[PDB]
């Protein structure tokens, strides 16, 4: 078996029990522990690990795209789990993983420094005067990754989806609106007043705590074991208040998920079952990176008597389980972007929530090309990433769509004119509302063309679907043609599309950008 | 989501 765990998670203490596991059966344990693995995992998923352990919320993702084996705990196992850790890796009505432990993020605070922690985050700023004044600092904590500043801005109200009637709404994004402004707000005038920098990380805020020179972090319950080396006198506790408002951490439930490729699912079961989710198997990686408070009630009854993990509940207690759902690997993208480029100064805290809004909600999917109509701008056999449209929503002029061509069929073109433009074409010549326009993306077959023409002449008027009076495109009805313009068939062939054919914008990768 | 392989886009010819 092959097992992948986060390199912040106890590791070695999950090979330990990998070893007790070899030693019993013979079967061998590698516990691997690769950067960015959550990224990872779908790509090699198909060749990778047996084992995935990531919070829950990355799961339904992978579930969705048929990474996962669903698992399959008799009642008597389940009942060992707290009911609630199960609702957390429950997928379309199937298990998809195993809950290991609840973690929730904490104040940690240094008890020689600061014998009181902050009520207020309101308070902060002026702490931070008088720290400074000993060379210390008030608070640092990982500024590059939105879990950490996540409790911050839901604290005054927001949200990534809103859960209603049984359901994650992916429409209601909650990522602009007031109180996710003024958290962010708040946040960036820390910045702004030098009581914070925008490039502090992990490892560097870790490394502050644990040397003494920070008199506060925000950390998970994994983080105590190296403030526990250091000697630092620390307490762990309920986050401070944001206009009066509980922080709100997204809650994440560690889980071991099953490769759905894996040769070895029966192995893998009777170690998450019967090695891993046991006392004995809990400790040992307990003992190594505390898990928080774990999902085995039998082990919990121990853990639940640490204050630590008395105010690690707490806190989730004010914050909410994550959503598992599979958008919401693009809700922590957009909202990464939104504090990293709210925090430098590229954009105003407007600027960059209205930008998360938009893409926390917008749904990628997977196509692959068949054909050589597009080429050489997507080639047959070409995996793509498709911008699912709103119903009755943006599409313009030069965008690659993909919609339905009929009940069996979706075909991919480009979008050459809209509703209520004028389009001809004289010759390789493209005419849109009276002026010429450069059709850059077909350089390539312009310059390697058979005939006179690749186009041709043709006009709007003479098409299926087309007002034969005018060359101005009927309201609702879309001009698309294939790159691959000498072979490709298109809207010269089969007239204007409708809009409610169409599925998406292929999104592209510019090969130039900024160093 | 549903766990199947990703839909196909067809590019076609005359
Ligand atoms: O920052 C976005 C990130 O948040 C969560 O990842 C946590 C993880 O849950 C914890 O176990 C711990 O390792 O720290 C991570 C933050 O660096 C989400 O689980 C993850 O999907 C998301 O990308």
């Amino acid at each position: 078996l092959v097992i992948w765990i986060n390199g912040d998670k106890g590791y070695n203490g999950l090979a330990q029990v990998g070893k007790k596991f070899e030693k019993d059966t013979g079967i061998k344990v590698t516990v691997e522990h690769p950067y960015k693995l959550e990224e990872k995992f779908p790509q090699v998923a198909a060749t990778g690990p047996d084992i995935i352990f990531w919070a829950h919320d990355r799961f339904g993702g992978y579930a969705c795209s048929g990474l996962l084996a669903e698992i399959t705990p008799d009642k008597a196992f389940q009942d060992k789990l707290y009911p609630f850790t199960w609702d957390a890796v429950r997928y379309n009505g199937k298990l998809i993983a195993y809950p290991i432990a609840v973690e929730a993020l904490s104040l940690i605070y240094n008890k020689d420094l600061l014998p009181n922690p902050p009520k207020t985050w309101e308070e902060i700023p002026a702490l931070d005067g008088e720290l400074k004044a000993k060379g210390k600092s008030a608070l640092m904590f990982n500024l590059q990754e939105p879990y950490f500043t996540w409790p911050l801005i839901a604290a005054d109200g927001g949200y990534a989806f809103k859960y209603e009637n049984g359901k994650y709404d992916i429409k209601d994004v909650g990522v602009d609106n007031a109180g996710a402004k003024a958290g962010l707000t708040f946040l960036v005038d820390l910045i702004k007043n030098k009581h914070m920098n925008a490039d502090t990380d992990y490892s560097i805020a870790e490394a502050a705590f644990n040397k003494g020179e920070t008199a506060m972090t925000i950390n998970g319950p994994w983080a105590w074991s190296n403030i526990d080396t250091s000697k630092v006198n620390y307490g762990v506790t309920v986050l401070p208040t944001f206009k009066g408002q509980p922080s709100k951490p997204f809650v994440g439930v560690l889980s071991a998920g099953i490769n759905a490729a894996s040769p070895n699912k029966e192995l893998a079961k009777e170690f998450l079952e019967n090695y891993l989710l046991t006392d004995e198997g809990l400790e040992a990686v307990n003992k190594d990176k505390p898990l928080g408070a774990v999902a085995l009630k039998s082990y919990e009854e121990e853990l639940a008597k640490d204050p630590r993990i008395a105010a690690t509940m707490e806190n989730a207690q004010k914050g909410e389980i994550m959503p598992n759902i599979p958008q919401m690997s693009a809700f922590w993208y957009a909202v990464r972007t939104a504090v990293i480029n709210a925090a430098s100064g590229r954009q105003t805290v407007d600027e960059a929530l209205k930008d998360a809004q938009t893409n926390a909600g917008a749904i990628v999917t997977p196509y692959t090309i068949k054909g050589e109509s597009m080429d050489p701008t997507l080639k047959d056999g070409e995996r793509v990433a498709v911008n699912i449209v709103g119903y009755k929503t943006g599409l313009e002029k030069g965008n690659v769509v993909v919609f339905h061509a009929n009940k069996n069929d979706d075909y991919v073109k480009r979008v050459i004119g809209v509703p209520g433009d004028k389009v001809e074409y004289k010759n390789d010549t493209l005419y849109v509302n009276g002026k010429k326009q450069d059709e850059p993306y077909l350089n390539y077959n312009l310059k390697h063309k058979q005939g006179d023409y690749i186009t041709g002449t043709f006009q709007v008027k003479d098409l299926p679907n087309a007002n034969p009076k005018s060359n101005v495109i009927p309201k609702g009805k879309y001009l698309v043609l294939g790159d691959n313009r000498e072979v490709s068939k298109d809207s010269r062939a089969f007239g204007l599309i409708d809009e409610d054919q169409i599925v998406g914008k292929v999104s592209f990768r510019f090969w130039s950008h900024p160093q | 989501g549903g766990g199947g392989g990703a839909p196909t886009a067809k590019a076609p010819s005359k």
